């Protein structure tokens, strides 16, 4: 009964297709998405997503920002702004780049820029957590 | 028939244009149509022999380049293609000069520039060396010490 | 015919002129200002 | 309200961020490619 | 005359050859473009389908309007950068005589050059370097932030550009452009559910960055 | 003939696409390579004036050029290369001259010894 | 050398043109190519003389114009290149007009337009002051009126 | 002759780039209407008043009629300014002053 909607700026993983459920990494907590599910619009932060089709196998995706929109007519439309399948990314670039951040949040000392430390600090967490 | 005999009879033809002479340059001399049996490397020394045919060449690309400028417009040509279109309009200018013969004609002094600073010049045009000066600044100079100190005036004015 | 266009006059040799003349009185303005 | 927006961030400022650090994670068979088809180049005046 | 015939058979002959290239260029860069627009017309359009669905209706009332024009900074494009500054003109005389302060905003060098002029006053940014490349998300990213950054609180919007419908037909379509008050105030928005004030700004702005990037593919 | 066939044939092909030139570098990489070949194929056939070569030593040259071992080297260098070169093989390589001039023809021992000359100089050039 | 020479033995010319008849106007009069000697603002008037002037120098410009319109079509030219193109071409189709002795192989009855008629005409095409009809409109009519009239008509 | 290198000067800069205001201007001061020939001071005294800058704010379309008008007010008030300039055949400093406030009070009043 659910029509979901993938894609990425330069990418349609999925399309008007009919799956059983969707996880998804909202700003507000993951929450996962099936049939009829309540109307909802989030927008995602750094995460997995997971997909189960009908036939009970599961495709595992990587999102880094976005917006996620659950309609009334079960109509699912997840639009990420960087999507990668999981198996294109390396852990140690993700822990490396993680230090990096983490050594220059305690070098900074700005509050905006120590906010962008921060955010891409989170941003490597989520992708080693996600990684393995 | 009479100036195409006379051609073969002479040694070093210098053809003035029409074309030259209407964008003021002056001896209207083509460049491209001038010819000299000693432009032989062995007789002017190579590095006249070669700052001359990179004056040729420049101006010939130029030459090639007009059309795309009249259909593309100028801000859609490469860089290098600006640089050669800016080089070669510095040439055309600094080919200019005022003579003193023609000193009613332009109110200008008369300038004789000597062979190694004619050289000279049209090499460092050629190697980019006055790249950041206007071109106006070598219309009708001497030497290139005089398109310099044209051009800091040309500043200092404006 | 590597000058064609602007040898034969008429307008597309005459906006080819004007064009060649407005990016470098552009650029000498541009030049001048920074000397 | 997150931390960033306190800070006086925007979602298209944060967005920049994430997906650049999951774009350096990107192993290099595709770090190329996906760095061309993500940058920028337009200028403001 | 036959020196005159020659040199006119001789310019016209480049402009033919300089042409013939011109067009061989453009349908290449034509293609990889229309390849590239399958998922961005997909990505695009799921970014509108929630104010198709809740069916936002915009304010009516409200006076601050932007206006954000789509071109290019080439030139020979034909038709294209006169149809945009036809509706941006139009839409200004519109908005304005209802006594809508109206702000333009012109992707490209063109819609800029051609709307300086006689509108001046309303204006407030204008981009460039558009068309040298295919646009990107990290274009239009950027064309958000410096919409976002720009003290203008747009009470609505508007986005012109040339929606692609075949390889002769392409129409100037035109998209709005919600603000935060209109989408929290609407009443079909109470449906919708962990909807709070900062979610629907995040949510907004990054629908500023899907319009202008699914414009900028069109 | 043998390094004739094929040079006549590329510029034939340059001399079709050559207009391009100007807008090369958003065309194909087949448009591309046929603009590079063809201004290599150019540079490679100016000569001095009151120089004239050899029939061997122009064969080497030709072969040197439509082989593709000139692609990589920018056109600025061409003639200098060819130059270089000349000499190269002509100081140290009189052998396969003499065999080419002998035989009139590449054959496949002239053929393989061509191309590792070319290529170790190319290699060890500046 | 025989029109050539005529040339100088005449106080008026009109040339017509086979370029001007084959685009359906008649008179073929080329308007840039045909003088007179009373063409003088002491002689006809200032306001005859300017109206004249006028359309024979937006005649002018728009024949410049003409290579640009012809190769790169017409959607390169400015907003004012394309307002004279607009009034030259309906400045062309007004100096037509339909005789009374051709009747009989077009149908079309002959007007015979005065002068006042004429100069008020033309410099009301000049002003912009039908800027917004069809340039079919001033195609064999005799006054302005009777373009006012056929433009009606064609809505 | 001074007045002239700088009119040369400047409707050649202008044939170049069709300042175009100022060759515009001059232009249109060059035309004339026939059996009307002007006195060399005259001449003068309109290709200054288009060529110091006195022109460059009004329309075109009534360039012309200003000439004739500015000439007219010349010819009636200013007769030994002219008659100066004719004599002497250059202009000095003081005639140049002179018909400097000429033509600023003319083009104030006009």
């Amino acid at each position: 009964q659910m029509s979901f909607t993938f894609a990425s700026p330069t990418q349609v993983f999925f399309n008007g297709a009919n799956v059983r459920q969707v996880d998804v990494p909202t700003l507000t907590g993951a929450f996962g998405i099936l049939a009829a599910h309540v109307p909802t619009l989030q927008v995602l932060r750094p995460g997995l997503v997971v997909v189960h089709a009908e036939d009970g196998t599961t495709s595992k995706y990587f999102v880094s920002s976005g917006s996620i929109a659950v309609n009334a007519d079960s109509s699912v439309q997840l639009l990420a702004e960087e999507a990668v399948t999981l198996d294109m990314l390396d852990l140690g670039a993700a822990k490396a780049n993680l230090e990096k951040a983490q050594a220059e949040l305690v070098g900074t000392a700005d509050e905006a820029t120590r906010a962008e430390i921060q955010i891409r600090i989170e941003a490597n967490e989520a992708l080693v957590k996600a990684l393995e | 028939p009479a100036p195409a005999t006379t051609f073969a009879h002479l040694d070093a033809t210098t053809v003035l244009s029409r074309a030259i002479a209407e964008l003021g340059i002056y001896p209207a001399v083509d460049p491209l149509d001038s010819t000299s049996r000693i432009m032989d490397p062995n007789i002017v020394g190579s590095e006249h022999y070669d700052v001359a045919r990179g004056v040729q060449k420049i101006l010939q690309d130029y030459k090639s380049l007009q059309d795309i400028i009249a259909i593309l417009g100028m801000d859609e040509l490469s860089e290098e293609d600006k640089l050669t279109v800016s080089r070669a309009r510095k040439i055309q200018r600094f080919l200019s000069q005022p003579f003193q013969v023609a000193e009613v004609f332009t109110g200008h002094m008369g300038k004789l520039v000597p062979l190694k600073e004619t050289i000279k010049g049209f090499q460092q045009i050629l190697a980019g060396e006055y790249d950041h000066l206007p071109e106006q600044a070598f219309y009708m100079v001497g030497p290139i010490e005089e398109a310099v100190a044209k051009a800091d005036k040309l500043a200092e004015e404006h | 015919g590597a000058g064609s266009i602007r040898e034969a006059g008429g307008a597309f040799g005459k906006r080819e002129q004007a064009e060649e003349e407005r990016y470098f009185r552009a650029q000498s303005r541009e030049q001048l200002a920074a000397l | 309200v997150a931390y960033w927006r306190q800070a006086g961030l925007s979602y298209i400022r944060y967005s920049q961020i994430c997906a650049k650090a999951v774009r350096d994670a990107l192993k290099t068979e595709f770090k190329a490619n996906a760095e061309k088809t993500s940058g920028s180049n337009v200028k403001i005046v | 005359t036959l020196k005159d015939i020659t040199r006119r058979l001789k310019s016209i002959k480049n402009i033919q050859k300089i042409t013939k290239s011109m067009k061989m260029v453009a349908a290449a860069k034509y293609a990889r473009a229309e390849r590239e627009l399958k998922p961005a017309r997909i990505y695009g359009l799921g970014s509108l389908a929630l104010y198709e669905k809740a069916d936002i209706k915009g304010p009516e009332d409200k006076k601050k309007h932007l206006l954000i024009g789509v071109s290019s900074d080439r030139g020979l494009c034909g038709a294209i950068h006169s149809s945009i500054a036809k509706q941006m003109k139009s839409e200004v005389a519109t908005l304005t005589a209802a006594g809508k302060e109206v702000m333009l905003v012109g992707i490209g060098d063109k819609i800029r050059g051609i709307l300086y002029r006689t509108h001046s006053d309303q204006f407030l940014v204008a981009f460039k370097e558009v068309g040298r490349k295919p646009p990107t998300f990290g274009d239009a990213s950027v064309i958000a932030l410096e919409l976002l950054n720009s003290g203008y609180e747009f009470d609505e919007g508007s986005i012109i550009f040339n929606k692609f419908r075949s390889v002769i037909s392409y129409k100037t379509e035109e998209k709005p452009i919600f603000s935060l008050n209109t989408v929290a105030s609407a009443d079909s928005m109470s449906i919708y559910d962990d909807i709070d004030a900062d979610v629907l700004q995040n949510y907004q702005e990054y629908n500023l960055a899907n319009i202008i990037y699914y414009s900028l593919k069109e | 003939k043998q390094v004739a066939g094929t040079m006549k044939l590329e510029l034939a092909q340059y001399r079709e696409v050559a207009a391009f030139a100007q807008f090369g570098s958003d065309l194909d990489a087949a448009t591309q390579q046929l603009l590079s070949r063809g201004v290599r194929l150019t540079e490679l056939l100016k000569q001095g004036q009151y120089s004239p070569m050899a029939i061997e030593e122009q064969v080497a040259v030709i072969y040197a050029g439509v082989r593709g071992y000139l692609d990589k080297l920018e056109p600025s260098k061409i003639t200098k290369f060819e130059n270089a070169f000349l000499s190269h093989v002509v100081s140290q390589h009189q052998a396969l001259l003499g065999t080419i001039r002998a035989d009139g023809k590449i054959s496949e021992q002239s053929d393989a010894k061509l191309k590792e000359i070319v290529t170790n100089f190319l290699a060890g050039f500046e």
